[PDB]
């Protein structure tokens, strides 16, 4: 990424003012809590007023153990993939102008070596290897298809999972003989279907805990608009269920994406010139809750 | 983005609180934050003190051979209020989106030829990880658990039933059947000492104070550590864990803040 | 050297304009600078927002076992103008020279004797490289290219015709020839977020308004994964490719820039 | 650790006074010696007194060489555990707010490799390996457990020892021919038992030499409180006695813990409007002086 | 490189006045952009007037793609050597008095291991192994013989180029069977003559896209000169022709050196009193266009 | 904690005393620190100056084929008042939690299979260690003591029998007996520059002066190399020690520091 | 090294008033040359005068090139030590107070590796390995023993030398067939002997080329003394001469110590009151010259 603002550049007095706030929206039954801080900036070099928002708080997994009774086949659910999203309305003149974490153009670094050996007294060799490091995230995040002019959403995706050593695994990891083995204990296990899980303490914190997200949004307003506008922002949850089966032979696991989802929308009415966001609506949502 | 108490004139108040039967000392210290930015009352807690392992090693109920050693499997911190006029709006630490570096290496040997690969992984780890069990805009509660423990051949976790099972089958001293002092963490030898931070604001000019819980306190798992003999009557110790047998042993304090004029009450403590 | 706003005033404007029909958002911010040490007006231009992949997945005409993926292989930048009194001036990032580390080993091993050589190079790679296509004084074009993408057995370029091919060649479903998400790279499975900047002087007190136009937008290969068979009935998918499929599927905005007024009209787009 | 103080705090002029004071006090029989440094904290922002107390100077090890003449069995004291506390009295209103060292929550590096490998013209295998990296003290400080609101106490053990490549050991190591082997010289020495220990020198400086503690506690006084009150600092050093033993085939080790100790413990009192600290009783004692 | 600035130098009051400029000269038909950015400084410490001259810009590397048709026989044009110049002219008072890039008196890391070994119960070995490390680039650059008190020129050479593996070759690089072998495709390959070289996005980007030159010259001018004077600058590439022949046992490469160039050479008129430069005479040419 | 002198004013005052019966330097830098928040006078000593190794080469008494080097074992630096309105509070470099960094790995190889082991410490070593051999509210001592050596198949220690014997068993030369220069460290070739700070403080407006005593000196051993013959004609050199052959030799300088006026006065030396 | 400035330090105004100077003094038939810079310093803090005194220039190793045509046995001069000193009279009152560099305590890295291994389906087999790392010079440079309260001196010597990969040698090795082989061509050369040494190029720079020395000395002085003082400097070299001789088996070598030395002695008369330092007084001499 590149930056616009010049080596030391000249401000006027008092550039930048600033006014702080934050807002908050819970849903207690989804255990999903949107816990927002907002910067609004005054601006003398902008004819526009800018608010930062960072949208912090927790949103849970889902995820749900699995009845250790179950013998011959067992399931749980487990968070697979999270979205945040802020947006404003079409109609009012408030836009999104930068946002973080963006899109990322990965990287890594490559080491290829030749070797050759001639040894008498005889006989030769060549060799070749390649090696490739990089960083690995257990969940990765990215900017969701809906982004634009009025609106930034991130999805946070399961993305390299270890089981025990194997792996890394994803949601649609697939072997002709056992399936998705992702968070399979055994594949031959004497052990209850609902026991033959990977233990839930080394599963990753985001498929089974919580998720405690950290994202910013930068909104501008035209200073001629109406001062009250709104803000909606969105923090959901997707489950996959995945299952294990005991077929006779041996033990086959299964990863069913997008079983169900869990969804916490809130609209905050933000007053420009008095610096003030107050929560007017919340909804929240699950497409099939347990019961 | 600038948080609330960046560029703020603070105003400080410090409470110790300490509870014998629990073994726990709350040291909390309040910044009531001037932030001439924000809105609304702001207040960082910063949560200290320290809190015994009260690990302990027994002998079973009417045998010689089977001996106990109880010993803090996790430790909790919490804070809560039920004040609809505050939130929290900032806690750390907070949960991390796990990562690892890779380096994988591919390559062959055309001399009599071969294929070679190999993966390495490469991470950090702490004896306890602390998570995020549950927060919401009026609450947080931390589980500072435990994860992983350098032994003699190699790491051992937190969930290992062998954890800290000892050397010497025939000892009549419980103590003996689990790994010394010098071989155990300080998070059970000793204790733990949190360092954990809130923000949290108030809707101004509304009341004279709110209440703050704060919660400190350990679960404890036993692990039994059994005598067998190999039928050559060779003698060892094995470990199996009662995990989560004594659990929220824990001390609460409640503090009545004075928004206006910066002073705390300790009140009640169980 | 000191460049063009180094020291500077400056008066920021942003403008930010999406097309659902080319699923492209540009985020624009105009900085003039008001530098009292150069001879001429300078604004500059910082190019981001975001264009979306538009990956997809669909089953060849007429036949059950060619399924096809259409995936951006490279990302379009563009700015241009057509004014006499404008020239680019500065722009990043820019194209450099290639370059690695070596380390270079020869020896012997005297017991049976024995002459080695070892050579390895060592460099970062990116999954998109960005280079710059053609520049002159009043417009730059980068191409943000596929290059080099990791997979289990090593990385492969992005000119290999089996890149993405997938696992399932009996899957009716298109989705299912192609590797699952968590093995794309974000430029394609969500699609790029550009940051590019340019500056731009104009010749002063000459006119009101320039135009400028910005395009963004990408090139579409497609992939065919085809299931073949061995002799013995083994089933596989191999891949090809029509390199170049879609080109230029750009969304170009018009911005008219007011130098003595510091104000910023968005005309056109297509 | 987390850290209160804000970014960019304001302060208002002169927000801290700061004096500073020392006291000391000796133990010439014990060789201990507390040598303390005070800074008293005047803080406009803070309705206590804050007292920074640095806790320093010397504890002999209370090592004892062996005598060289002991031919079948002999023995010596060295230092296996310190103790220091500082803590102020139940009437008063002075609080232990704060403190260092803190316990430790260890952290250390793992790193797994998995190979395999083909080659014919033939054959396979498999590799894992499992390496682990950390720093490793002979001696580990941790809180001692009667801290509280009103003391902080530190012990500082012996924790890993090594003895000519062998071990590391410490104050339990447990061999079923050889005993406890810390400073055991070699299993068939010839050496009279007396001369059969691992030469002082490469004994830990800890187990033979003098501690040089380093410690901090943080006291609040309340304003409204007597101006004057008592803080009582102990320094105490605990000696296990190691010893050999040659049974006609070869020489044994053991380690009896905590075979006597040495403490020093003092009383200052603290004036806390005149900001000076003044020593007024001292107490030395030892379990079991020689004799 | 040594640095005459003194350590905290004292600076007269407004010791340094800067001006900014830039001015801009383009051959649409080579495909070469000179832009140029200028910095005048009045220096009271200094009698003469300070010119830093920053060229950037654009010139294509002329590189052709060969025609897939051609079948026993294939060749195209590549960028095999760039060259920029800055220069004033002999009867005014401006010298170029610095500039960048200056030649590298090139660094390595050198690594030499003895090993002994001795093992029976036998036999000895010795070893000895020299490592060298260093950075190659793929193009290379150094100063151009033409350089004096007037003129700085840099020449920017293929170097060191990786052929899938194989290499690094230059534009002489030589084997007695195979020739040149640089951009071959392969020895033994069945494809026609035009699809046989090296993949195109595989040779370096100076090869066959764009170079963007980034030079420093750093020009003084007497204050008692002319105050128009007039600064001439040149950019050019040199091209070699790569060309492939099937010999009917195997193919064959080979390149041309110096086959053709194109160059683009600005005049600018430097105002010193009024810190302007403004372009006056532009010149391209080709010595063997196509067609 | 600030430190007493921080933020101080100083007065400075420096004595350079030398001893040719003991060989010794002592360049004593007195800077008494103006500390307004601290209720005492302080004074900072830096103790540095030169102790010449002494080092000497003499054959033995009555035979030709044993010689001796006598040689700095340990260099001694010491501080002391008798004065009981000073204290010692602080003083540099003090004994340190000895530390070491461990790599340990476990693995296996299962073809014919194998299990592997690898356990390494890596840490730093110098010449010579400095301890601290006592230290009480009116005096340190310090013991600068040889430690550890690079030769060349190895290192060796300071109290190896063998440490500094040569390689010439004929040689009538006593020097010859012992490794030429360029394999002794320089603290036994040519001496010690210690360097070693202390802060004392003085009850205020009590008396004129007070008197210090720092001692710099050394503890001498004595090497014997002796010729040796094997059975079969072989000869060579072997060590032994008269380990603290000659202790204490050391230069003590009395100083009388007036604590009003900021004077020193250097009284006796021995 | 320890350093008594506390931590910021409270300066009067004008705390350091600094002067400087410089003066030299050549011995053109020597090839040494003193170059000495000056800075007289009055601290208020400070009751006497500070002199910082940096001894710079040159001083040739005195090598000579052997003679090519000697046969049977040839010779040659090498620099093998050099010296340099500062010192005060004892009548004046200006002591030499600090100076660098000082005596080093070196310090080296230490790793040690155990390793065991049991395999079978077998055997064991236990592994030990140190390995010490450090900084090797080629001269080493320490204190002199005339080194008094008046007197600072340094000596340079000839440490560890390299011959073509053998080595490192210094001016004591000994080999019982070959002698001295530090800078020994070859053991069985037919080369003459005049040509039978190591190439010059390979020699270090200090034993084959020029010292140029950097050393610093700071003196005081009383404020009540005499205004003027005189200050004695010397750089010195010491020459051993390396031999080697043809046996008829084989090469042998021989180095002698101290075959000759060259030494440069001035005094200046320091004015404290002025801050001008002037040579008044140059002596030179050779033990044995060439003729």
């Amino acid at each position: 990424a590149q930056h616009i603002t010049p080596v030391s550049e000249k401000k006027v007095d008092d550039k930048i003012t600033l006014y702080k706030t934050t807002a908050t929206s819970d849903s207690d039954k989804l255990k999903i809590s949107q816990i927002l801080t907002f910067n609004f900036i005054k601006d003398k070099s902008y004819d526009k007023d800018t608010l930062i928002l960072k949208a912090a708080g927790n949103i849970y997994s889902g995820y749900t153990k699995p009845n250790p009774k179950d013998t011959i086949s067992s399931q749980f659910y487990w968070g697979s993939k999270y979205n945040i999203s802020i947006n404003s309305d079409s109609n009012d003149s408030v836009n999104v102008v930068d946002y973080a974490p963006k899109n990322q153009n990965e990287e890594f670094q490559v080491q290829q070596t030749v070797g050759y050996s001639y040894g008498g007294d005889g006989n030769g060799s060549k060799s070749f290897s390649e090696t490739i490091n990089y960083k690995q995230e257990s969940y990765r995040t990215s900017l969701d298809k809906r982004t634009n002019f009025k609106k930034i959403g991130w999805d946070v995706e399961a993305h390299k999972i270890m089981n025990n050593g194997w792996g890394p695994y994803g949601r649609d990891s697939y072997h002709s003989t056992y399936g998705n083995e992702m968070f399979l204990g055994s594949r031959q296990s004497n052990l209850n279907a609902g026991q033959n899980f990977l233990e839930y303490h080394k599963m990753p914190v985001l498929s089974r805990g919580n998720f405690n997200p950290e994202f910013i949004g930068v909104l501008s307003r035209k200073q001629n608009a109406a001062k009250k506008s709104k803000i909606t922002v969105t923090y959901q949850r997707e489950m996959d269920r995945y299952t294990n089966f005991w077929n006779q032979l041996h033990w086959i696991g299964n990863n069913y994406k997008d079983e169900n989802r869990a969804t916490h929308t809130s609209i905050y009415e933000v007053d420009w010139e008095n610096h003030t966001v107050k929560l007017i609506d919340t909804q929240s949502k699950e497409k099939n809750p347990m019961s | 983005i600038e948080n609330i108490g960046d560029g703020a004139e603070v105003v400080k108040r410090t409470e110790d609180t300490s509870s014998d039967k629990w073994g726990v000392t709350q040291n909390i210290q309040f910044d009531f934050v001037k932030d001439k930015k924000y809105n609304k009352d702001a207040l960082i807690l910063k949560m200290q003190g320290f809190i015994n392992s009260k690990t302990t090693y027994y002998n079973y109920k009417n045998t010689d051979h089977i001996k106990a050693m109880r010993w803090p499997f996790q430790y909790n911190i919490g804070l809560k209020t039920n004040d609809p006029n505050v939130d929290l709006i900032n806690y750390l630490p907070k949960n991390k989106i796990d990562s690892v570096n890779v380096s994988q290496t591919l390559g062959y040997n055309i001399g009599n030829g071969s294929f070679n690969y190999s993966k390495t992984i490469s991470y950090n780890q702490q004896n306890y990880i602390s998570e995020v069990e549950r927060q919401n805009s009026k609450s947080v509660q931390w589980g500072i658990k435990a994860n992983s423990f350098i032994t003699s051949l190699g790491k051992m976790s937190g969930h290992d039933p062998n954890l800290f099972v000892g050397y010497k089958p025939y000892s009549q001293n419980p103590r003996d059947y689990f790994v010394p002092d010098n071989e155990l963490p300080p998070l059970v030898h000793s204790g733990f000492n949190p360092s954990f931070i809130a923000t949290v604001s108030h809707e101004k000019g509304s009341g004279d104070t709110s209440e703050f819980e704060i919660t400190y306190g350990r679960n404890m798992d036993v692990t039994h550590a059994t005598r067998r003999t190999t039928h050559y009557g060779n003698s060892y110790l094995e470990g199996s864990r009662i995990h989560n047998a004594f659990v929220n042993r824990n001390y609460t304090v409640k503090y009545e803040v004075n928004w206006k004029t910066h002073e705390i009450k300790v009140k009640g403590h169980n």
